[PDB]
């Protein structure tokens, strides 16, 4: 395939979840928390790991 | 209704000092149909004999010694009578349909055939190539090859496994003799039945038959009827693949009880529950037959049919669907699920209809003269006498839910089935899978 | 033509001794399934332990 | 007792002939015959008849598409519709008192059809296939084109909705088509295994359109057509016809007897493996005669000219007063035989109770076939040979002739 | 004493789904019934509703409503689907019944 | 060398109608005639023009009608195709037809012939400006004959004849057997047996 | 859908990786190690976790 971003087994996973993903247009700001919750997690796991090391 | 049944005339029966059983149903109809039904099929053939009975069928009409082709044909056509017939694995027959003003003439014609076929060494050689061709036509009918293959594997290694028409080799080489050898061995009064239905009165029939069927038995063999070697069923599969065909055919089945057995009624009632579909129906709302409904909702198949084909001491209780290369699986999944449902959690609301639908068939099973005759012919030959609608009624008028289950499960649950499938069948899962599709995770 | 086709012989070849024509396969197999399932029944059993 | 109870016919004030016959069968069948059909369509609205033939099961006012299908099924009933270019019969079988239960749906299906714009919009794609399977028989395709070349106006209309019109029939054209043809003056409530009074007590509810005549198919004008369908199937289906016949017209029985006087003749007259028969359709205000010939490709020519020559010389006096007796007696049979199976028989009681309004007994129906002979058969053929002909054909054809080559 | 009619009108204007310009029926949650229902809806209406619904999402997307004039007035709200939606539901209850 | 060889084209009085309701009928009627290289040819070319304004200027409602003309090796065709509104197709065909008819019955002034004769001269000379269409000319002849008729004589030939032919060409049409073809609704359209 | 094992977002993942998954028939016994390797991992993580707790 052409795009080579929609054919690759892994990118296709990303380009279908953070790009090309159909989202309503009128999404409110309340929908910003799933995002935050996720990055909130990345953050904990990081700081935590780094903290567990001591 | 019950009265309508109760007022249905009895079917007269009587054997000759010969051995032939002469039965009939007098009606009124200016027309009628009479014929003989033989206790002979392909089942009775050998590895080298197989096909005879069929080669034989294709000559039965082409003339007798008493009256050559040109004549026999001319004499029947001329009286507006119709002569037709067939042969299965355990049952052959020849029947004529005229104006009951000719019982005697018909009766004579009949006899003259089942007793003196010309077997013109010159005619034979012709039909030989006619079959070999006709056979290559029966072939592309993937709806029939499939059943043959079913029997093949279902009763592999036994007399039943052989197809009614037979191998091309046999047909290419059967001898003027073999045919005669097949005739004089199986066409005997004890195994034959002369049946009729129409304006015909029994006596005139008997006499007429008793007159043209002048057979005489000396020894005890002649007078006795030989029982066949049992046929071993085998849970197995056979896959004739070819993605070259438009769609696939599938047929799965368990061993059947056999004419004699009663349950063939309850079992006959169950099949009425799953019934059959066919893209020309009008019904995403079909009463039960979810298999049909589902088949419609999810487009599972082109059609399918439930069947309880049975024989003397065995049979086949299964189903067959025609489907697109891609919906083979779901179809099989969904169907095979219905058998389980059928014998594991059936309901009265279901069996109730089941029955009715049967009774309506049971009756239309006798719509006309030719068909009635077929029952008398058969019934006697396979059951022993005749079963009046009045009877079939009760038999299948007292089947409740618990009865269906008990039986179906008795014949279906955790049994090793026999499947067959020609066409683009890559999607049909392995045996093991369809196998474990024989037990419900109750 | 398909009429020209037979199923090879598994007789002896593979079939267990209770399987050779002219004898109902059915009288002998509730015994055949009984064995197999018993073996499996036992494994589930041993495994639980 | 003796199983005799004169089939009673009672023409209601509407014109709705009601006929019955209690033959005492364990199962009975009621049926609504009508003088509808594609014979009444225009350059537009076409196929509306066909689609109508498929809508059988769509919702009505007295019962829903669901209730009707499962309704009939719960009883072991059978709802179905047999249609011709100029007549539609809506039958339905069952048994005992389960007939009473059956009727409601039949009643509704024919008079209270409220074709919903969705239900049809969702049904029409059917045509595509119902038609597709039927056409798996070369025989049907050629006959469709036969009539095409046989006429110019009505009756020359297709029996299966033409392609171009599939998803275009409207929920309206269906009402309008019904409203104008499903009218008491052109209907009949036939039935078997039923008590005539009881069959009458129903006809009363079955009253929604006094309409009378309603529409009216334009008199079928004749034409000397010829359409060839090139497709190389390996074997040609060729049919040749000549204006003639007419149901109820005396000239009729003639052909029926020539239909048999002929056959062995054309058949017993040819070279190589084939098939040939005498064709014969007797319509309301017209009809057809001739013969269809399934023949091997290259041999088609030989096989057609032949079957033809026989029909020809047949007129030139090649009929012994013998051949006529044989024939005359074959119809007697085919008639009497094609009436054993109640449904085919019911088709007889109805067809007449709709056309005439009477019932010619087997006695006279024969008296009529017997009534004439020879001084006609020889002649019927003449009409053929002389009159203008119109052919139709399917298959390779390359070796097949055109009517201008006879 | 207090008209449901007086009330209904209160609630209608209270809800506010009209400041976006859409009919009552333009808001019913699309469960199985409403889905069948809408599919039976004539094409005239379908596209009408389609646009309305999109025009509403866009307002909402902009955090802005429609000018007072354009607000659909209670008494002019057209129950375009309720008739359909109704048959769907009783058609179904009929089946939900028979199958028992 | 010669290789194969197309069998001489036998003629037939055919008529096939294509029912499809497109809202407007395409009807064409022809009669055996013409032949590339055959003298009788130029005649129609001149009738092809002698006709047209006639059929066109002779009708009712929005439509289109022209004189058809194909000149083949061992045969040819003449007549006319008529794109017309549905229901009006009948009127539009009979008409175009009547004109072709009466045209033969002497409705051609030695004027109309001059006009025509001079239109071909143009269409010929014009349909040769674009090299590819021109190349089509140099070739078609170098294949059929093996020569090259100069514009001088090609005209000398179109001029070579007239009137005592045009009137006549039409006759051949009217009298001879005809074969029609058509697409569209058709319901209001006639069959050759209705002329 | 019918199967309800091939329609569900999660089961469909399993029924497509441990069932209905097309595997060659002639697979050798050497192919048994991916399996083992995986269960080998489940085992470590288990025993380990349980061991880390002390
Ligand atoms: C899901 C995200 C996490 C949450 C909700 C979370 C929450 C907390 C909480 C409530 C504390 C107490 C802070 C205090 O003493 O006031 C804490 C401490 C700790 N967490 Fe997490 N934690 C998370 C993940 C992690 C992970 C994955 C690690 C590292 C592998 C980690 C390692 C620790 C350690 C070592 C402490 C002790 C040090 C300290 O409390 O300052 N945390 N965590
Ligand atoms: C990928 C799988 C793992 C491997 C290859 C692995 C391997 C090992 C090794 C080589 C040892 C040394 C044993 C000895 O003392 O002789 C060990 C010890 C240990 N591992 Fe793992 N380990 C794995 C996962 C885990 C995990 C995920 C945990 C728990 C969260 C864990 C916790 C420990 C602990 C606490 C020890 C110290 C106790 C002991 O050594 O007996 N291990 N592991």
């Amino acid at each position: 395939a052409p795009n080579i971003r929609k054919s690759h087994p892994l990118l296709k996973m990303i380009n279908n979840s953070l790009i090309d993903l159909p989202a309503p247009s009128n999404i409110s700001a309340w929908w910003n928390f799933g995002s935050l919750l996720a990055v909130c997690l990345m953050t904990q796991i990081l700081t935590g790991l780094l903290l567990a090391m001591h | 209704y019950a009265q309508a049944l109760q007022s249905v005339p009895e079917t007269q029966v009587s054997q000759l000092d010969n051995g032939v059983r002469v039965a009939s149903e007098q009606s009124s109809q200016p027309t009628c149909t009479v014929g003989v039904w033989i206790d002979a099929g392909s089942r009775y053939e050998s590895e080298k004999n197989n096909g005879a009975g069929y080669f034989l069928e294709h000559l039965a009409f082409k003339g007798t010694k008493n009256r050559p082709q040109n004549a026999l044909e001319k004499e029947v056509e001329s009286m507006g009578a119709h002569l037709n017939a067939y042969s299965s694995r355990e049952h052959t027959a020849y029947y004529i349909k005229a104006l009951s003003k000719d019982v005697p003439k018909a009766v004579e014609l009949l006899a003259d055939i089942v007793q003196n076929c010309s077997l013109e060494d010159s005619q034979i050689e012709k039909e030989r190539d006619v079959i070999v061709r006709e056979l290559q036509e029966n072939d592309t009918s993937m709806r029939e090859v499939v059943f043959n293959y079913l029997h093949a594997t279902a009763f592999q290694g036994t007399g039943l496994a052989q197809s009614v028409e037979g191998p091309s080799e046999n047909i290419r080489k059967l001898s003027r003799a073999d045919l005669t050898e097949y005739l004089s061995t199986h066409y005997t009064a004890p195994r034959m039945v002369l049946a009729a239905a129409g304006g015909v009165e029994h006596q005139q029939l008997l006499e007429l038959a008793q007159k043209h069927f002048g057979g005489v038995p000396f020894t005890y063999d002649d007078d006795a009827v030989p029982t066949l070697s049992k046929c071993r069923f085998t849970g197995s599969q056979i896959r004739h693949r070819e993605d070259g065909l438009p769609l696939a055919h599938v047929a799965i089945a368990v061993e059947g009880p056999g004419w004699a057995h009663p349950d063939l009624v309850a079992l006959q009632v169950a099949n009425a529950i799953i019934g059959h579909y066919d893209r020309t129906y009008g019904g995403g709302l079909h009463s039960s037959s979810p298999l049909a409904s589902i088949a419609v909702t999810n487009k599972l198949c082109q059609s399918f049919q439930t069947f309880s084909i049975c024989y003397s001491e065995t049979g086949l209780f299964g189903f067959y669907f025609v489907c697109d290369r891609m919906s083979i699986d779901d179809m099989m999944f969904v169907l095979q699920g219905q058998w389980m449902r059928l014998c594991t959690s059936i309901s009265e609301s279901e069996v109730l209809r089941g029955k009715n639908f049967l009774r309506n068939a049971l009756v239309s099973h006798l719509d006309g003269t030719t068909p009635v005759c077929e029952d008398i012919g058969r019934e006697l030959l396979t059951y022993g006498r005749r079963i009046p609608l009045e009877e079939w009624e009760e038999r299948l008028a007292e089947v409740d839910a618990r009865m269906v289950r008990e039986v179906c499960s008795k014949y279906i649950y955790d049994q090793c089935p026999a499947v067959a499938g020609p066409g683009p069948i890559e999607q049909l899962p392995d045996y093991n899978r369809i196998r474990s599709g024989m037990f419900w995770l109750r | 033509s398909h009429t020209d086709i037979k199923v090879p012989n598994f007789s002896d070849y593979r079939r267990p001794p209770d399987d050779y024509s002219t004898k109902s396969s059915r009288e002998s197999d509730p015994s055949r399934k009984g064995f197999s399932y018993l073996v499996t029944a036992v494994t589930t059993l041993g495994v639980a332990y | 007792p003796p199983h005799p109870q004169d089939l009673e016919i009672t023409k209601l004030p509407n014109g709705l002939v009601i006929a019955s016959l209690e033959n005492y069968s364990p199962g009975s069948t009621i049926g609504v015959f009508i003088k509808a059909g594609s014979r009444y369509e225009n350059s537009s609205n076409l196929g509306t008849s066909h689609l109508l033939r498929l809508a059988s099961s769509l919702t009505t006012k007295g019962a829903s598409s669901f209730k009707i299908t499962r309704g009939i099924e719960a009883v072991g009933g059978k709802l179905s519709v047999e249609s011709t270019r100029e007549n539609m019969a809506y039958t339905v079988e069952c048994l005992r008192d389960d007939v009473e239960i059956l009727m409601e749906f039949l009643l509704n299906v024919t008079t209270a059809p409220e074709f919903r714009p969705w239900e049809v919009a969702d049904l029409q794609p059917q045509l595509k296939i119902d038609k597709a399977v039927a056409f798996q028989n070369p025989q049907t395709h050629v006959i469709e084109n036969l009539h095409a070349a046989a006429y110019r106006n009505a009756l020359a209309d297709s029996l299966y909705c033409p392609d171009y019109r599939i998803g275009k029939v409207t929920s309206v054209e269906l009402h309008d088509f019904v409203q104008n043809h499903f009218t008491s003056a052109r209907m009949a409530l036939v039935g078997l295994g039923v008590s005539h009074p009881v069959l009458k007590n129903v006809a009363e509810q079955l009253l929604n359109i006094r309409g009378g005549l309603g529409l009216s198919g334009a008199k079928a004008k004749y034409r000397g057509g010829e359409i060839r369908e090139q497709n190389g199937d390996s074997l040609v289906h060729a049919a040749i016809v000549a204006e003639s016949a007419a149901i109820g017209g005396a000239e009729a029985n003639a052909f029926s007897v020539l239909q048999h006087v002929l056959g062995a003749n054309p058949h017993v007259k040819r070279g190589n493996p084939f098939d040939v028969s005498a064709f014969n359709a007797s319509y309301s205000d017209s009809g057809l005669f001739g013969f269809y010939t399934i023949s091997q490709a290259a041999y088609a020519g030989q096989v057609i000219k032949a079957a033809y020559n026989q029909v020809k010389t047949i007129a030139q006096g090649n009929v012994s007063n013998e051949n006529v007796q044989a024939a005359k007696n074959k119809l007697k049979a085919k008639y009497l035989m094609s009436v054993e199976s109640s449904e085919g028989f019911l088709e007889e009681v109805g067809s007449q109770a709709l056309a005439a309004g009477s019932y010619n007994p087997p006695s006279t129906v024969l008296q009529q076939i017997d009534a004439v002979a020879d001084a006609d058969v020889i002649k019927a053929a003449k009409k053929f040979v002389s009159r203008q002909k119109s052919m139709a054909a399917s298959g390779n054809l390359g070796h097949t002739p055109f009517v201008d080559e006879l | 004493s207090r008209w449901l009619e007086g009330i209904r009108k209160w609630y209608y204007n209270a809800a506010g789904f009209n400041k976006y310009g859409l009919m009552r029926d333009d808001t019913i949650y699309e469960n199985d019934d409403v889905k069948e229902a809408i599919r039976r809806l004539p094409e005239n209406l379908y596209d009408d509703r389609m646009f309305r619904i999109k025009r509403a999402l866009d307002l909402n997307m902009r955090q802005q409503i429609l000018p007072k004039e354009q607000w659909t007035k209670y008494e002019e709200d057209v129950p375009y689907l309720e008739p359909y939606l109704k048959e769907v539901i009783r058609e179904r209850k009929e089946r939900e019944e028979w199958d028992k």
